[PDB]
């Protein structure tokens, strides 16, 4: 269970626990649980790096050791 | 009322800085840029943020990660905080240094409401 934040469009930011082979879609389902913002109304980004459907948190390299913990991004 | 001050709006949940708008509970304006009513037993009361408290500052890479307060610097009503991690200091907006809630509760005592 590794702890992410999440910066929504309204200036909120959220925390999210994640496991590391978490597909995209289970980040977006959990972000619909925390905030009811549709998933398909979810651009999720990091570090310039677009999260898309299809893939895994460890697909991109985002997550690392307990002590960092990445902050993610909706877009517009 | 107009005083700046970290807070959640969550349990378990993490401190962010902002200010006191409103005497309702409070009304909260972060500096993230969102407005809310938060709890008053959730609201420390430290404008700065002392030196060598531990806090959770966002770095360059997009990664919050704990460090420690060693100085502060006020550029034309905009602060920014000298952290160190691991031995090395960096320069971080004030909206980029939060408090976790182990973090956060450490200052209740001295700077907590009410």
């Amino acid at each position: 269970a590794m702890l992410i934040f999440v910066k929504t469009l309204t200036g909120k930011t959220i925390t999210l626990e994640v496991e590391p082979s978490d597909t995209i879609e289970n980040v977006k389902a959990k972000i619909q649980d925390k905030e009811g913002i549709p998933p398909d109304q979810q651009r999720l980004i990091f570090a310039g790096k677009s999260l898309e459907d299809g893939r895994t948190l460890s697909d991109y390299n985002i997550l690392k050791d307990s002590k960092l913990h990445p902050l993610l991004r909706l877009r517009g | 009322v107009g005083l700046r001050v970290v807070a959640k709006w969550s349990s378990n949940g993490y401190f962010y800085s902002g200010k006191i708008t409103r005497d309702v509970k409070y009304k909260l304006l972060f500096d993230d840029g969102y407005e809310c009513d938060v709890l008053g037993k959730d609201i420390l009361l430290c404008d700065p943020i002392p030196l060598d408290t531990e806090v959770t500052a966002l770095s360059e890479d997009e990664y919050f990660s704990a460090g420690v307060v060693k100085g502060h610097r006020k550029e034309s009503g905009e602060l920014y905080y000298s952290i160190e991690k691991e031995g090395q200091r960096k320069w971080y907006k004030r909206m980029a240094v939060i408090l976790s809630l182990e973090q956060g509760n450490r200052l209740r005592e001295q700077y907590g409401l009410g």
